[PDB]
């Protein structure tokens, strides 16, 4: 990564849209900003689903609440329901519940 | 968004191909969805257009009348369990309490479905007959599909382009409401529960509480 | 459509423009054959006529390996999933028919056919 | 019990809603301001 | 010859007893026997649309009618291959058992357990190909919407005009045969709830008391 | 006693709605500059 | 009256203003109620008007044939195998057979397959002759919708003014019989009783026994 960074800072193209329309942007090309957001959000969804793959299919991650003092537990039947997930995100941030 | 003219949106997007020659885009709700061509003759086109619009209005009315009572029933209004779910509401008139609007004893309280339907026939026959003429006592002769006037006290039909886009809004909302109403008749036939209760049970576990859970109910037996 | 991305003087290379100059490609690759990426570091390309000679070997080789890849991935998957293929794994398939052994064809969707053909005649 | 209390403190109430009338009036106020803003949008 | 079915004296829906032939049905297109007693094909472009959806209906009914009995044909004596799901009108429940959706009794074939996912893939893919059918794409765009024949006809066959005429009326008759047979399939599913081949065996055992008259009491409103 | 809660929740959503649609409502053009 | 622009219509005064331009009251039973617009062409006018007339006659015979056995069983003291109109199909499956006036001398049929075969062949010949409008000179003429000769031995096909008046009478009776037979059909489903018994039970208590007393018979649960 550092080699690529120093390369694009020094000998990399000084301006991007004259050779790579896919990589060049003026800061009013709102459609291509939304495209960049789409790419990054797809990456973040991939990372979250990677944690899904670890929790359900790779047999990892420690649960502190297993009997006897916790255990590394492969999570079966995770609770994905919108009621609990959204009630977890829209509640008060104080000691009564805690928001997040 | 250019809802008229040749550049109108179509019923399949870019894959729609050529819209029919007899539908060039003068009327609201235009997308070229004319696979069977029921509307070849312009008079037949006009009759179907009026039928579509009247059904759009009736579907919008039915949509609120089918969502609101069960929402109030689950939100503290003391409806009976019989009349909270819409397809059984007509059975509430057969009870000793009569038809209690919003669960109130001294509200409506009707027990004679015969006289209720009789006054219903008289009132709605008069209304639809006045609709059919285009002339009513106190109402002059004008467009029968779009009266306005006494039916538009707010005065939102005065300006042309906003009136046209509001026509588009009306026909598209009517089409959405008639999807909803046909869906409600489908859950009424299949599920036997209210549509809001169906969505409520669908939110508990969307994996199994969907349309696939009722695929084996109507299967015949030898 | 869009032949300029693969054909022509300016094409995709095995290295981008910032690391590979457009003059470092040798002369006999000027963008007229399929897969022209300018990747000839050693002395095997020599000239365009020898390139055309090795093109037949390369294309038949690619097609043969493509058949090999498909016929490797499919029968072993069928064996691991439950199909009666009797030797789906690719590098033991010859060891089945030596003494009196046979093979079975799973031709979808109506496979499971017992082959009585001997190895010598095959 | 010696007094009538709301008894909603905690329990994971979304937005602190314990009765439906409060959520309905929240949605009603926001929808009222939204309708005013939408009908009076585009300045004129 | 060709004139036996495309002449003005062609085969009709009554043979020589179709004196009052409709004027617009002259025998140009495949079929055109004149069976339009309802007169719903009076308009020309509408008659074109009805003909196109007729051939589409016919072809997909040919697939359906042929595929009705093939799993029941491959059903064995006891049913290790398929259990209760060998019957046509019980095939969908092949997704909900403990094993999955096996094509021909084995886990190596299909073996799916997400009916919702296969529903989504089916909808996206074949809605896209319907868009290709009505607009065009990789196969062809400006061809005949009903009769393209460019990438879908690789075995020669479609090159001779009298062959076109003959095996196009062969299309329309085979399609109508499957169409009528499919009606038989649905209604025998309703009135009896028993499979077609097993009903056929029960009838060929004793045709006398085994008929639809044996199920005429089933729909009696007691 | 929940009546106080309903009243204050209503007025809080009213003020917050004023804030939200006020900044949704083409706020950056409320400037004397050439922009 | 019933003809010309001053004819009767399907809404009375409510239909005085808006009528289709293609419905002038030339044909019998024209009140001009084509508000769906399914009939714009003269070809389908001809074909589907013929459909309407044949349905009118057939519903009239259905109405006269449904109420006759029940009206002969009740208030007339005549016994049959089964007097109910939609239960008369199953009565053939008993040992008694197909009985005309309660006596085994008449008909006494027990072969449903043979009698259905003779019905279908006779009906096919008669209907092909109807659609032909005659063949080979034998009745190969005439109206094909209003025959008259070879079907009117009473000689009432003359005097076209009163002939058209009775023609309108015919189409009105046919529509009313379509109502009557449709009512028999759906009353067979929502109640499962004979129409004559329904009329007799309704007269004793019209407030209790109505359609609404059986309005919850098809609710889903
Ligand atoms: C033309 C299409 C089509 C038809 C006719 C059927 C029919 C049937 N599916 Mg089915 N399916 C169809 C498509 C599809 N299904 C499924 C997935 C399933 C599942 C998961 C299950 C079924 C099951 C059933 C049966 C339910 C029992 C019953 O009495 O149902 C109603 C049927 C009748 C009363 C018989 C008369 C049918 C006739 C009216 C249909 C013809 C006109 C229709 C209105 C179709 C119009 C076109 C469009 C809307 C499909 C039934 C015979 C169930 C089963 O097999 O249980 C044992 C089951 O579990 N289907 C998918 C998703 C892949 C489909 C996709 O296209
Ligand atoms: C939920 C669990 C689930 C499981 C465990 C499986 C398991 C399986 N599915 Mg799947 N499926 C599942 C869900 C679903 N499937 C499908 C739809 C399908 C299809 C359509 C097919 C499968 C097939 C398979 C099998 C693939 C393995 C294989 O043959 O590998 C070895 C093979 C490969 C690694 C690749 C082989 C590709 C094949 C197209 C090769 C063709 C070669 C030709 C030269 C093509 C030439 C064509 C033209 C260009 C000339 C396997 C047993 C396949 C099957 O049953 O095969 C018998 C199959 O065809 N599934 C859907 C709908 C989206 C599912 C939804 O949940
Ligand atoms: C064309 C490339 C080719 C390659 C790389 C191999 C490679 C191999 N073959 Mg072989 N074979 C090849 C062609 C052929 N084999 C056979 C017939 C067999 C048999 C009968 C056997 C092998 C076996 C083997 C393995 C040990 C020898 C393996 C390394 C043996 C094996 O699978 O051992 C486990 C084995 O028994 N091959 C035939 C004639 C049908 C071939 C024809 O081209
Ligand atoms: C327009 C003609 C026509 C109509 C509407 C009916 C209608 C009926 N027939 Mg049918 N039939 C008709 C013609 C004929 N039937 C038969 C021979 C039979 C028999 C043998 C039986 C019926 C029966 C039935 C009934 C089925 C049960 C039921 O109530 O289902 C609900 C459907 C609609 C209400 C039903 C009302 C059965 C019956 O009466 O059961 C009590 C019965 O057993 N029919 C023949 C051959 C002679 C017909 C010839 O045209
Ligand atoms: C959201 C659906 C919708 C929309 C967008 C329109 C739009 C329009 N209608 Mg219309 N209408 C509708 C539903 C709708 N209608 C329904 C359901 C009925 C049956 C009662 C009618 C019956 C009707 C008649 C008889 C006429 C119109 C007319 C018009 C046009 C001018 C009137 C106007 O602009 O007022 C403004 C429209 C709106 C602000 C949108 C409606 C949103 C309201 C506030 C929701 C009401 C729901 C509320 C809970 C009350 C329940 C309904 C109750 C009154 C029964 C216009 C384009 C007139 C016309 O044809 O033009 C010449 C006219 O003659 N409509
Ligand atoms: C939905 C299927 C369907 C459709 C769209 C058509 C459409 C058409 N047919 Mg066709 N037909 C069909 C099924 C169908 N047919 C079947 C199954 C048969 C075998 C019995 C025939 C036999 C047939 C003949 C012999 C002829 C036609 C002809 C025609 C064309 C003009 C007639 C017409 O417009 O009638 C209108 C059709 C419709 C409005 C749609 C039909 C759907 C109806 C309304 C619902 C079901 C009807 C009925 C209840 C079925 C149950 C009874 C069953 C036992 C038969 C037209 C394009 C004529 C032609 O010129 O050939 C090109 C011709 O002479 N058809
Ligand atoms: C199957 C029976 C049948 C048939 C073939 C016809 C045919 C015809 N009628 Mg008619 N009609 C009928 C029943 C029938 N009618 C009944 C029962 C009534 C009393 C409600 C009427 C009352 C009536 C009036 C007042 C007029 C006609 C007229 C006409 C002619 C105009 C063309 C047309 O209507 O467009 C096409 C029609 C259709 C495509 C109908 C399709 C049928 C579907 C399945 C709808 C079913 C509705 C449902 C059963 C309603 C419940 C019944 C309820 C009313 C009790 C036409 C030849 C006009 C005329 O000038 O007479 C010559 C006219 O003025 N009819
Ligand atoms: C800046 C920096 C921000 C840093 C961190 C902020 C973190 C989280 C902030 C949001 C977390 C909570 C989301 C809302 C949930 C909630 O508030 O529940 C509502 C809570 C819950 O209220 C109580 O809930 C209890 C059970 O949870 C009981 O039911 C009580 O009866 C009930 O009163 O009350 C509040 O927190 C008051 C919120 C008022 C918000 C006004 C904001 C106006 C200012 C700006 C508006 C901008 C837009
Ligand atoms: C266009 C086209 C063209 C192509 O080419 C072809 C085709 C396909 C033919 C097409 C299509 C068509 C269609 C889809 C149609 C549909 C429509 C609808 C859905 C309607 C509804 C519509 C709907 C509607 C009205 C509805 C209504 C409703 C109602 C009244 C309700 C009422 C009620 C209520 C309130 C409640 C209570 O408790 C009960 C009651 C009293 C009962
Ligand atoms: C005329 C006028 C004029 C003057 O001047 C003014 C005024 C007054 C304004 C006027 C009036 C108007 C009106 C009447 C209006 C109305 C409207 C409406 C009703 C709408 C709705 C509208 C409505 C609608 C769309 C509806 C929709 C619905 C829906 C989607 C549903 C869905 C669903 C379903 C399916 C099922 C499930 O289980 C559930 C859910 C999921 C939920
Ligand atoms: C022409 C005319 C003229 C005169 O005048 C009048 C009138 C009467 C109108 C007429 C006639 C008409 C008609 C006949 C109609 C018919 C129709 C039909 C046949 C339908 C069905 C139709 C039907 C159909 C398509 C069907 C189809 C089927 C299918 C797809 C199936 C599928 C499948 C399979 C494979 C197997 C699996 O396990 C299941 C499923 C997946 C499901």
């Amino acid at each position: 990564l550092g080699f690529g960074g120093v390369y694009h800072s020094l000998i990399g193209p000084e301006t991007l849209e004259e050779s790579y329309p896919f990589f060049g942007y003026v800061w009013k090309d709102k459609n291509k900003m939304t495209n960049i957001l789409g790419y990054h959000l797809i990456i973040l969804g991939c990372g979250a689903w990677l944690l899904v793959l670890k929790a359900l299919y790779f047999g990892g991650v420690y649960d502190t609440w297993a009997p006897g003092g916790g255990d590394v537990r492969i999570i079966s039947n995770p609770t994905t329901n919108a009621a609990i997930i959204f009630g977890y995100i829209v509640k008060s941030p104080f000691g009564g519940d805690g928001w997040i | 968004s250019a809802w008229y003219g040749p550049d109108r949106p179509l019923f399949l997007g870019s894959l729609s191909g050529e819209p029919p020659s007899y539908l060039t885009g003068e009327f609201p709700g235009d997308y070229g969805w004319d696979t069977a061509g029921l509307s070849a003759d312009p008079t037949t086109f006009a009759r179907y257009r009026t039928i579509e619009l009247i059904h759009a209005r009736w579907a919008l009315l039915g949509a609120l009348g089918i969502i609101t009572p069960e929402l109030l029933a689950k939100n503290g209004v003391p409806f009976s369990e019989d009349g909270a779910i819409w397809f059984k509401a007509g059975a509430e008139i057969f009870k000793e309490g009569g038809l209690n609007y919003l669960g109130n004893e001294n509200l409506i309280h009707a027990q004679s479905i015969l006289a209720t339907l009789a006054v219903q026939v008289i009132v709605m026959g008069a209304a639809e007959g006045f609709r059919a003429n285009g002339e009513a006592p106190g109402v002059e002769g004008l467009d029968p599909l779009y009266p306005g006037g006494p039916f538009d006290p707010l005065g939102l039909a005065d300006d042309p382009e906003a009136f046209a886009e509001l026509k588009v809004k009306e026909i598209k909302n009517g089409r959405l409401a008639m999807f909803s109403c046909l869906g409600f008749f489908v859950q009424a036939i299949v599920t036997g529960k209210g549509p809001i209760q169906n969505l409520q049970d669908h939110l508990a576990d969307p994996g199994v509480n969907n349309a696939f859970a009722s695929a084996t109910k109507f299967v015949p037996t030898p | 459509p869009d032949l300029e991305k693969w054909y022509g003087p300016d094409r995709k290379l095995f290295l981008p423009g910032g690391l590979l100059d457009r003059d470092d490609v040798p002369e006999y690759l000027n963008g007229e054959l399929a897969g022209d990426y300018g990747y000839d570091p050693l002395g095997l390309g020599k000239d365009e006529e020898q390139v055309e000679k090795y093109r037949a070997n390369e294309l038949l080789h690619a097609r043969w390996a493509m058949l090999a890849a498909a016929g490797i991935i499919i029968p072993e998957g069928l064996q691991a999933n439950g199909a009666d293929i009797k030797g789906g794994t690719w590098f033991e398939t010859g060891a089945e028919m030596l003494n009196g052994g046979t093979l079975n064809y799973f031709a979808v969707p109506f496979g499971v056919v017992q082959n009585p053909l001997p190895l010598a005649a095959v | 019990l010696v007094d009538d209390r709301m008894n909603g403190d905690g329990t994971g109430l979304p937005f602190g809603v314990n009765d439906g009338i409060l959520g309905w009036v929240i949605a009603g106020t926001l929808g009222t301001i939204w309708a005013i803003y939408f009908v009076s949008q585009k300045d004129l | 010859t060709i004139n036996q079915f495309y002449g003005p004296d062609r085969n009709k829906w009554l043979g020589p007893y179709s004196t009052n032939t409709p004027p617009y049905l002259t025998g140009e297109f495949p079929g055109d026997y004149g069976w339009d007693t309802a007169g719903l094909s009076a308009d020309p472009e509408t008659f074109k649309r009805y003909r196109e959806l007729e051939l589409i209906h016919a072809r997909w009914a040919l697939l359906g009618a042929l595929g009705m009995v093939t799993p029941e044909l491959l059903q064995d004596d006891d049913g290790i291959m398929f259990g209760e799901s060998a019957i046509w009108f019980k095939a969908g429940a092949a997704i909900f058992q403990e094993g999955g959706l096996n094509y021909l009794g084995n886990p190596s074939l299909i073996h799916a357990q997400n009916i919702v996912a296969t529903l989504a893939v089916q909808v996206v893919l074949m809605g896209l190909v319907e868009g290709y059918r009505v607009n065009g794409g990789p196969a062809g765009e400006g061809l005949d919407p009903l009769y393209p024949g460019e990438a879908f006809d690789p075995l020669g066959l479609a090159d001779d005009p009298e062959a076109f005429a003959e095996l196009k009326v062969k299309e329309i008759k085979n399609g109508r045969l499957a169409m009528f047979a499919c009606l038989g399939f649905f209604v025998q599913a309703i009135v009896t709830g028993k499979g077609p081949i097993e009903n056929l065996t029960d009838h060929l055992a004793n045709p006398a008391e085994n008929n639809a008259f044996a199920y005429a009491t089933k729909f009696t409103p007691q | 006693m929940l009546t106080l809660k309903i009243f204050v929740y209503t007025v809080v959503t009213f003020f917050v709605g004023l804030f939200i649609f006020g900044f949704l409502s083409n706020d950056p053009s409320r400037n004397p500059g050439k922009g | 009256e019933f003809y010309g622009p001053d004819r009767a219509k399907f809404l009375g005064p409510f239909s005085e203003n808006d009528t289709p331009e293609y419905l002038t009251g030339e044909f019998p039973g024209d009140y001009g109620w084509d508000t769906a617009g399914l009939s714009a062409d003269p070809q389908t006018f001809a074909r589907y008007r013929e459909i309407e007339l044949i349905h009118a006659r057939w519903a009239l015979l259905g109405a006269l044939g449904i109420l006759t056995p029940e009206l002969l069983s009740q208030y007339a003291g005549v016994q049959f195998g089964e007097p109910v109109w939609f239960k008369a199909g199953a009565q053939i499956f008993a040992a008694g057979g197909l009985n005309y006036l309660g006596n085994e001398s008449l008909i006494h049929a027990q072969s449903i397959i043979a009698t259905l075969a003779v019905q279908v062949v006779l009906m096919g010949l008669a209907e092909a002759y109807r659609a032909n409008g005659g063949s080979e000179g034998f009745l190969d003429d005439l109206d094909t919708l209003y025959p008259g000769g070879a079907f009117d031995p009473l000689g009432l096909a003359d005097d076209p003014d009163t002939f058209a008046e009775l023609k309108v009478k015919e189409i009105k009776n046919g529509r009313l019989a379509m109502f009557s037979c449709l009512g028999f059909f759906v009353q067979a489903i929502v109640t499962g009783k004979g129409p004559v018994q329904n009329l007799t039970d309704h007269l004793a208590d019209p407030t209790v026994n109505n359609a609404f007393a059986s309005a919850t018979k098809f609710t889903p649960g």
